[PDB]
């Protein structure tokens, strides 16, 4: 989902 | 300020622990990979088989410190 953006 | 083995939540709502700070090898500035209490992450504390830490399949996400709340 789109909090994960960004992440790894 | 950040420490390893810290209760965190991620965005403010993702519950989890530290296990990694530092720089990667994935891509550039400071990362914390953390432990999430739900498999709701990315990966299992590697990435692309470079091993930050371990946890099992998905809990394991690395995000930017500043998107931590102790
Ligand atoms: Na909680």
């Amino acid at each position: 989902d789109s909090w994960k953006d960004g992440c790894y | 300020d950040f420490r390893v083995g810290e209760r965190v939540w991620v965005n403010g709502n993702k519950p989890g622990f530290i296990q990694f700070l530092g720089e990667t090898q994935f891509a550039p500035g400071q990362w914390a990979g953390i432990v999430l209490d739900e498999p709701i992450g990315k990966n299992d504390g590697s990435v692309a088989g470079v091993r930050y830490f371990q946890c099992e399949p998905l809990k394991g996400i690395f995000t930017r410190p500043s998107k931590l709340t102790r």
